[PDB]
DNA sequence: GACTAGATCAGAAGCAGTAGAGCATGCATAGTTTTT
DNA sequence: AAAAACTATGCATGCTCTACTGCTTCTGATCTAGTCGACC
C-alpha cells in the first residue's frame, strides 16, 4: 500500500499484518530476486517482524552490522522529525567535545568555535542601545560567525578575541579591561581575519597584536 | 428462585352434578378452570407446587379424618410439582359424588395441609382456590380459628362460584350468567359468610377476589397471585451535568411469546441427534468450487459495487456509545407529541430507586411539575453499551395508587414514511349522502361498547379486550394436552368458551342487525 | 410541487434535523 | 408513481466554465463536478434503482452513438456505483482538471441541438420504465448562440420537442463575471419558467446548494402492506389497505463474499441423516416439544393449524370512546388504514361516512384484526384520523384510519408494590421553573439515527478510499453543556430543597 | 405469403415486512470460598 | 467470627439464518391488426 487511505489505517490499526511501500516490489522486480525487507519500505512491524527487526535494524533506519552509505544515511536522518531539547551554550559545548575527540579541527570551518569575539561596533562599551549598524565591522562580524566564530554581544570576562577596526581611541580601555580580567585576552585587528579567512587556518596574531 | 404453593379445594357434591337444561353443570365449569390452571402451570415450566383436595367425595382420605370429623373429604394429591397425572384425574377419572360436604372443613383440611407438607420447603406465597356451589349445610362455630389461622400463616384465599354477585347463556361470552332469582336461602346464606371472611382476610378489595367460573376463564384471575414481579433496570434520570435522580424501570407492557420451542426430530426415531445441520459454502461457478468458512469475509452492498467490510474493521469503526444512559434531552409540550409516532415494541415503567426517600420526591415533583405544565421529556435511552441509543418520550401517569413516568420510544428522521393519499372529503365522486350519515350514526349509536351508567355518571366498557388473555396460549395448551393423552387422534377444534369470549356480548349484535340491514340497503357494494 | 426533492422526485425535501434548540 | 428516475448531467467544457472571477475559489467546473459526485452519493444512499447518466458538450474528443462532433457521453444511463464517483473524482481537482483537459479538451464549438439529440437517445436506450426523464445543464453562458441564428432556433425547436415528449429539463446556471439572465436566451428552453426568476443573477444558483445537501435516508415508495377486508357484518364487506406510515430502518444486510477474491459466494444449506447421510425430506422430520419426562410429537402442519382462528382480515366489533384508550398501553407500532376500491366498489364512501361519524362523535372502531393465514388475531382499534395541511397548502397527516394494536392480558405485567410520596409546594414549583428552563419544540425529523448514519458514513469512505470516514454529529447526545449555562443556580436550590446534605447520588 | 408491432396475459425474480429459533454477551443478584 | 473475591445464572438486545406471504416489475408466449413485395 502506497497510499494511506482508510483502508490501510485499518490495517494499521491490526498489528497482524504488515504494510510494504510498493517501491519493493519494483526493486524485486529489478533485480529479480526476493530481497529481504527494510524499515525504510514498510511503515508497520507486527510484533514478531518488530522483534526481528531490533536485532538487526536500530530504533531508526541505520543498523548495525551493515554498513551505511550516503543514502542510507540521508534516509535515517530524514526519518526524526524534530530535536529542540538542548540550548546554545550546551550544543556549542557538545559540538566543541565532537572535535576534540574526534580531532575533526582541521576542518576548513568551524576552527573559530573554540574562541569567542567581540567587536568595538558598539560607541560606548557595554551598551546596547548605541549600534554603529552601517560599516565593515558588522560584515566583518557576521563572516567570523559564519565560518564558527561565537559572536558574544557582552563583553564578559570568558571573552578571548577582541577585534578593533580603523579607530584606535579606546585601546586604552580595552587594555585596562584586560589587565582587570582574570583571563587576558590578546588584542586583536580587523585585517587578520580578512587575510586568515584565505588560508583558512589560524595565523600567529604575534604579527597582529 | 420465586416459588409458590397452591391447594385447589373441589365440590364433587351431588349438587354440582344438578343442571338446568341448556346450562352447564357448575362441575363441568370448575373442571374447565381447573384444566387451564393446571395447563398454563405445567406447560409453563414454571416451579410451582400444587395439591388437590376434594371435598364431598363418597370415600374420606384425609390426616384429620380420625374422629368422626371431616368426612367425605379425600386429599387427591398432596404438594408436589404439576404433571400430566393430575390432568388425566381431572379430565376422566374424577367424577360427581352423592354425599354434600361443608366447604369450611375443606378450608380446614386444606389448611392442614399446607402446614404440615410446607416444613422441608422454602415459600413465598400460599393460595387456596376454593370451587363450590355453596348449596350445602355448614358449622360457623370454626370461623374465628380459620380466620386466626388465615391471618397468621399469610394464606392468600380464592373463591369460585357458578354466578356472580336475559337472552342464551354462554360461557365467557361477556353476558350475565346465572340469571337473578335462581338463588336458594343456602347460598344465600353462604353468600354473607364467604364475603365476610374475605373482608376479614383482605378488607373491601376482597370483595374482587370473589370470581366466577365463566368470568375465571376469561379474565386469568387465577394466576394473579402467583404472578412473578420482572426484573428492575436501574439507572439515573439525568437533567444535567448535576442533577440525577436514581430511578428503576420495568416492562410495563411487552409481547408475550411462548418459551418453549418446537424441535426438529426424525420420524424414524424421534430424537434429535438423528438430525444434523450442515451449511457450505461455494462459489458461483461451473466447477462449483467450494470455500471453507473461515475463508469467507464480510462485505456490503454499494449500489451495484460490494465494498469488502471485515468483521473486526466493523466493530473498529462502528458508533461508539455510553451504556446505561437515560439522560433528558429536553421538554416538549404533550401537544407535539401524537401516539401515531409511538415506535418499539415496549413500553417503560419509571419509579424512583426502591429503598430511597429523597429520588422518590424528586420523581414526585418532576411528575407532578410535568402534569401541571402539561408536558413531556424527550430523552436518550440506552440498555447498555451494546444496545443502539433511542429517542423516546416520558410523560407522567399519577393515581392514587402511585406517581410513576411512562417511557415509549420515539422515531428517528430515517424511520418516517411519507406517503400522500388523496383527500376523502373533498372527493365529490365518494361523497356520502345526508340518509348514509344518518344509517352510520344510527349503526354507531347501536354498536356502542360502553354504557353511560346514570348512577355514576361514568363510562363502563362492556368489552374490556385488555383483560382479555391471549387466545393462542389456551389453543397451544388444549391441543398439546389432547395430542398427549390421546396420541392417536385428530386435534380437537377451538373450544365454545374461547369463542364466546372473544366475541361481543350478545346485546350489540341483536341490537345490530336493523341498522346493520339499513347500512347493507344503502350502500351498494359490488365485488370487484 | 413546491418543496420536491431535487435529487428524489416525488419525495419532499426532508428539513435538516435540528436537534433540540432551546427557546 | 411506478417506475425509475433517470437523470443526465449536462456540463459545459467551453473556457469560461475553467475561470473564477475571484482567487481560491473553486471554478465552475469544479462546482458542477462536486454536486453531481454528491448527487451520486445521494442516489446511492437513498435509491440505488436509479438510473445516472454523464454527458460533456463543448469538448474536442467525442464519444456518442451518433459521432456527432464535439461531444462527449462520460457514463451512459446506468445505475449509480462507486466506480463511476472515482471516475468522476479524477477531474476534480486542479491536476484533475488539467487530466481532463487532455483526456477531451475544451473551447470547442458545440450546437445545443446535438447535445439534446444525444440526451435524448441516451433516453431511449433505456429499456426499464422511467417514472422521470430529467436532464441538468450545468452551464455559465446565457447566450451560447449569438453570433449564429439558426443555431438558436434549432436548440429551441430541440427543447421544444424535449418538452413534449415528456423529458423536464434545468439549467444550473453557474457564476458568470458579467452576469447570468435566463431571460436572454434559456426562458424558451427550461420546462417551467419561473416568474421570480426572471432578473439577472450575479451569482450561484440557488439549486446548488440543495444538490450539494447530501440526504442519508433511504427513500421507499408508497406501497401497501396489505389488502384486507373490513366486515362490518357477514353479508357487509369493503376492501382497505394497511400501510407502515413509521417503519424502523435497518442497516442493509451484510453479505458473504470470497475473501480471496471479494466475490458474492452462494449459501446452501442441507439436513443429512447421522447415521445414512442421505436428504431428508421434510415428511421425514416432525417436531417434538419435552415437557419433564413426557415428548409430544407433532408434525408441521399440525403446528400450523395450532395458530389458526379465522381467515386474513378486520371483523368489526362494536364502537368505543376514545376515552377509554389508555395512551400507555402501546404494544406494536401503529398502522394506517385507507379505502382502496380495487377490489370491491363503493367501499370509499362508506370508510368516508365511517370517519366523519367517527370524528364527529369521537368514537373508534374496535376490531378483530389477522394479518396473514395460520395467524392468531389479535385485537385493534381503528381511530378517526382526519386530513390535516400545514402552511402552502401541504398534506401533513394524511386522512384515514389509525389502527392500533390494544394489548392482551398476558401483554401487561404487574409492578411491584410502591408508597407513593408527595412533593411540597415549593420543590414542585422549582422543578417547573426547571422545566420552563428547557422548554423546547419537538418535531418528528428532529433527530438522526446515529448508528445508521455512522455506518453509512463509514461505507461511503471505505468505498471511495477517503483519508478518513466523515465523523458524524450526534444529535442525540443531551448537550449538557446548554442545559447548565441555562439552569443556572436552579439545580443547586433544587438539590439542597430536596435533596438532604449527605446524599451522594453517586453509589 | 411473410413479417412486424401492439396488446394481453401469465409466470417468476426481486424487495419488503414479520415470526421463530439460536446465540454471543453484558450487567446484575445469589451462592460459595478465602483471608484476617 | 466477619468482610471481600470468584463463579453460577439469567434475563434482555441485537444479529443471523430461515422461512413465509404480499406487492411490484421484468421477461416470455400467444393473439390480433397492420404493412410490405411479387404478381396479375
Amino acid at each position: 500500500a502506497g497510499s494511506e487511505n482508510i483502508r490501510v489505517k485499518n490495517i494499521i490499526l491490526s498489528n497482524k499484518h504488515d504494510v510494504v511501500k510498493p517501491a519493493w516490489l519494483l526493486e524485486c522486480f529489478k533485480t529479480k530476486s526476493f530481497v529481504p525487507w527494510q524499515p525504510r519500505f514498510m511503515i508497520h512491524m507486527c510484533p514478531s517482524t518488530k522483534e526481528h527487526f531490533a536485532r538487526e535494524y536500530d530504533c531508526y533506519g541505520d543498523s548495525y552490522f551493515i554498513d551505511t552509505d550516503l543514502n542510507q544515511l540521508k534516509e535515517v536522518f530524514s526519518g526524526i522529525k524534530n530535536s529542540n531539547e538542548q540550548t546554545p551554550e550546551e550544543m556549542a559545548s557538545l559540538i566543541a567535545d565532537l572535535e576534540y575527540r574526534y580531532s575533526w579541527d582541521c576542518s576548513p570551518l568551524s576552527m573559530f568555535r573554540r574562541h569567542t569575539v567581540y567587536l568595538d561596533s558598539y560607541a560606548v562599551i557595554n551598551d546596547l542601545s548605541t549600534k554603529n549598524e552601517g560599516t565593515r565591522l558588522a560584515i566583518k562580524a557576521l563572516e567570523l560567525r559564519f565560518h564558527g566564530a561565537k559572536v558574544v554581544s557582552c563583553l564578559a570576562e570568558g571573552v578571548s578575541h577582541v577585534i578593533i577596526g580603523e579607530d584606535h581611541s579606546r585601546v586604552a580601555d580595552f587594555k585596562a579591561f584586560r589587565r582587570t580580567f582574570k583571563r587576558k585576552f590578546k588584542i586583536l585587528k580587523e585585517s587578520w581575519v580578512t587575510d586568515s579567512i584565505d588560508k583558512c587556518e589560524l595565523q600567529e596574531e604575534n604579527q597582529y597584536l | 428462585g420465586n416459588k409458590a404453593a397452591v391447594v385447589l379445594c373441589m365440590d364433587v357434591g351431588f349438587t354440582m352434578s344438578n343442571s338446568i337444561p341448556g346450562i352447564e353443570s357448575p362441575f363441568e365449569q370448575a373442571k374447565k378452570v381447573i384444566t387451564m390452571f393446571v395447563q398454563r402451570q405445567v406447560f409453563a415450566e414454571n416451579k410451582d407446587e400444587i395439591a388437590l383436595v376434594l371435598f364431598g367425595t363418597d370415600g374420606t382420605d384425609n390426616p384429620l379424618s380420625g374422629g368422626d370429623q371431616y368426612q367425605n373429604i379425600t386429599v387427591h394429591r398432596h404438594l408436589m410439582l404439576p404433571d400430566f397425572d393430575l390432568l388425566e384425574d381431572i379430565e376422566s377419572k374424577i367424577q360427581p359424588g352423592s354425599q354434600q360436604a361443608d366447604f369450611l372443613d375443606a378450608l380446614i383440611v386444606s389448611m392442614d395441609v399446607i402446614q404440615h407438607e410446607t416444613i422441608g420447603k422454602k415459600f413465598e406465597k400460599r393460595h387456596i382456590e376454593i370451587f363450590t356451589d355453596l348449596s350445602s349445610r355448614f358449622s360457623k362455630s370454626q370461623l374465628d380459628i380459620i380466620i386466626h389461622s388465615l391471618k397468621k400463616c399469610d394464606i392468600s384465599l380464592q373463591f369460585f362460584l357458578p354466578f356472580s354477585l336475559d337472552g342464551p347463556f354462554r360461557l365467557g361470552g361477556h353476558g350475565p350468567s346465572f340469571p337473578l332469582k335462581g338463588i336458594t336461602e343456602q347460598q344465600k346464606e353462604g353468600l354473607e359468610i364467604v364475603k365476610m371472611v374475605m373482608i376479614s382476610l383482605e378488607g373491601e378489595d376482597g370483595l374482587d377476589e370473589i370470581y366466577s367460573f365463566s368470568e375465571s376463564l376469561r379474565k386469568l384471575c387465577v394466576f394473579k397471585k402467583i404472578e412473578r414481579h420482572s426484573i428492575h433496570w436501574p439507572c439515573r434520570l439525568t437533567i444535567g451535568s448535576n442533577l440525577s435522580i436514581r430511578i428503576a424501570a420495568y416492562k410495563s407492557i411487552l409481547q408475550e411469546r411462548v418459551k418453549k420451542t418446537w424441535t426438529v426430530v426424525d420420524a424414524k426415531t424421534l430424537k434429535k441427534e438423528d438430525i444434523q445441520k450442515e451449511t457450505v459454502y461455494c462459489l458461483n461457478d461451473d466447477d462449483e468450487t467450494e470455500v471453507l468458512k473461515e475463508d469467507i469475509i464480510q462485505g456490503f452492498r454499494y449500489g451495484s459495487d460490494i465494498v469488502p467490510f471485515s468483521k473486526v474493521d466493523e466493530e473498529q469503526m462502528k458508533y461508539k456509545s455510553e451504556g446505561k444512559c437515560f439522560s433528558v434531552l429536553g421538554f416538549c409540550k404533550s401537544s407535539q407529541v401524537q401516539r401515531r409516532f409511538f415506535m418499539g415494541n415496549q413500553v417503560l415503567k419509571v419509579f424512583a430507586a426502591r429503598d430511597d426517600e429523597a429520588a422518590a420526591v424528586a420523581l414526585s415533583s418532576l411528575i407532578h411539575a410535568l402534569d401541571d405544565l402539561d408536558m413531556v421529556a424527550i430523552v436518550r435511552y440506552a440498555y447498555d453499551k451494546r444496545a443502539n441509543p433511542q429517542v423516546g418520550v416520558a410523560f407522567p401517569h399519577i393515581k392514587h395508587n402511585y406517581e410513576c413516568l411512562v417511557y415509549v420510544q420515539l422515531p428517528f428522521m430515517e424511520d418516517l414514511r411519507q406517503y400522500m393519499f388523496s383527500s376523502l372529503k373533498n372527493s365529490k365522486k365518494y361523497a356520502p349522502t345526508e340518509a348514509q350519515l344518518n344509517a352510520v350514526d344510527a349503526l354507531i349509536d347501536s354498536m356502542s361498547l360502553a354504557k353511560k351508567d346514570e348512577k355514576t355518571d361514568t363510562l363502563e366498557d362492556l368489552f374490556p379486550t385488555t383483560k382479555i388473555p391471549n387466545p393462542r396460549f389456551q389453543r397451544l395448551f388444549q391441543c398439546l394436552l389432547h395430542r398427549a393423552l390421546h396420541p392417536r387422534e385428530p386435534l380437537p377444534p377451538i373450544q365454545q368458551h374461547i369463542w364466546n369470549m372473544l366475541n361481543p356480548p350478545a346485546e350489540v349484535t341483536t341490537k345490530s342487525q336493523i341498522p346493520l340491514s339499513k347500512i347493507k340497503t344503502l350502500f351498494p357494494l359490488i365485488e370487484a | 410541487c413546491p418543496g420536491e426533492s431535487l435529487i428524489n422526485p416525488g419525495f419532499k425535501s426532508k428539513k435538516p434535523a435540528g436537534g433540540v434548540d432551546f427557546d | 408513481y411506478s417506475g425509475r428516475d433517470s437523470l443526465i448531467f449536462l456540463v459545459d467544457a467551453s473556457k469560461a466554465m475553467f475561470e473564477s472571477q475571484s482567487e481560491d475559489e473553486l471554478t465552475p467546473f469544479d462546482m458542477s463536478i462536486q454536486c453531481i459526485q454528491s448527487v451520486y452519493i445521494s442516489k446511492i444512499i437513498s435509491s440505488d434503482r436509479d438510473l445516472l447518466a454523464v454527458v460533456f458538450y463543448g469538448t474536442e474528443k467525442d464519444k456518442n452513438s451518433v459521432n456527432f462532433k464535439n461531444i462527449y457521453v462520460l457514463q451512459e444511463l446506468d445505475n449509480p456505483g462507486a466506480k463511476r464517483i472515482l471516475e468522476l473524482d479524477q477531474f476534480k481537482g486542479q491536476q484533475g482538471q488539467k487530466r481532463f483537459q487532455d483526456m477531451m479538451g475544451h473551447g470547442s464549438d458545440y450546437s445545443l441541438s446535438e447535445v439534446l439529440w444525444v440526451c435524448a437517445n441516451l433516453f431511449s436506450d433505456v429499456q426499464f420504465k422511467m417514472s422521470h426523464k430529467r436532464i441538468m445543464l450545468f452551464t455559465n453562458e446565457d447566450n451560447p448562440h449569438g453570433n449564429d441564428s439558426a443555431k438558436a432556433s434549432r436548440a429551441r425547436t430541440k427543447a421544444g420537442d424535449l418538452r413534449d415528449t415528456g423529458i423536464f429539463l434545468d439549467l444550473m446556471h453557474l457564476k458568470k463575471p458579467g452576469g447570468f439572465d435566463i431571460s436572454l436566451f434559456y426562458r424558451d428552453i427550461i420546462s417551467i419558467a419561473e416568474d421570480e426568476d426572471l432578473r439577472v443573477h450575479f451569482e450561484e444558483s440557488s439549486k446548488l446548494e440543495d444538490l450539494l445537501r447530501k440526504v442519508r435516508a433511504k427513500e421507499t415508495r408508497k406501497r401497501a402492506l396489505s389488502r384486507l377486508k373490513l366486515k362490518l357484518n357477514k353479508d357487509i364487506v369493503i376492501s382497505v389497505g394497511i400501510y407502515n406510515l413509521v417503519q424502523k430502518a435497518l442497516k442493509p444486510p451484510p453479505i458473504k463474499l470470497y475473501r480471496e477474491t471479494n466475490e458474492p459466494v452462494k449459501t446452501k444449506t442441507r439436513t443429512f441423516n447421522t447415521s445414512t447421510g442421505g436428504l431428508l425430506l421434510p415428511s421425514d422430520t416432525k417436531r417434538s416439544q419435552i415437557y419433564g419426562s413426557r415428548q409430544i410429537i407433532l408434525e408441521k402442519e399440525e403446528t400450523e393449524e395450532l395458530k389458526r382462528f379465522d381467515d386474513p382480515g378486520l371483523m368489526l366489533m362494536g364502537f368505543k370512546p376514545l376515552v377509554l384508550l389508555k395512551k400507555h398501553h402501546y404494544l406494536r407500532p401503529s398502522l394506517f388504514v385507507y379505502p382502496e376500491e380495487s377490489l370491491v366498489i363503493g367501499s370509499s364512501t362508506l370508510f368516508s361516512a365511517l370517519l366523519i361519524k367517527c370524528l364527529e362523535k369521537e368514537v373508534a372502531a374496535l376490531c378483530r384484526y389477522t394479518p396473514r393465514r395460520n395467524i392468531p388475531p389479535y385485537f385493534v382499534a381503528l381511530v378517526p384520523q382526519e386530513e390535516e395541511l400545514d402552511d402552502q397548502k401541504i398534506q401533513v397527516t394524511p386522512p384515514g384510519f389509525q389502527l392500533v394494536f390494544l394489548p392482551f392480558a398476558d401483554d401487561k405485567r404487574k409492578m411491584p408494590f410502591t408508597e407513593k410520596i408527595m412533593a411540597t409546594p415549593e420543590q414542585v414549583g422549582k422543578m417547573k421553573a426547571i422545566v420552563e428552563k428547557l422548554r423546547f419544540t419537538y418535531r418528528s425529523d428532529s433527530f438522526e439515527n446515529p448508528v445508521l448514519q455512522q455506518h453509512f458514513r463509514n461505507l461511503e469512505a471505505l468505498a471511495l478510499d477517503l483519508m478518513e470516514p466523515e465523523q458524524a454529529v450526534d444529535l442525540t447526545l443531551p448537550k449538557v453543556e446548554a442545559m447548565n449555562k441555562r439552569l443556572g443556580s436552579l439545580v443547586d436550590e433544587f438539590k439542597e430543597l430536596v435533596y438532604p446534605p449527605d446524599y451522594n447520588p453517586e453509589g
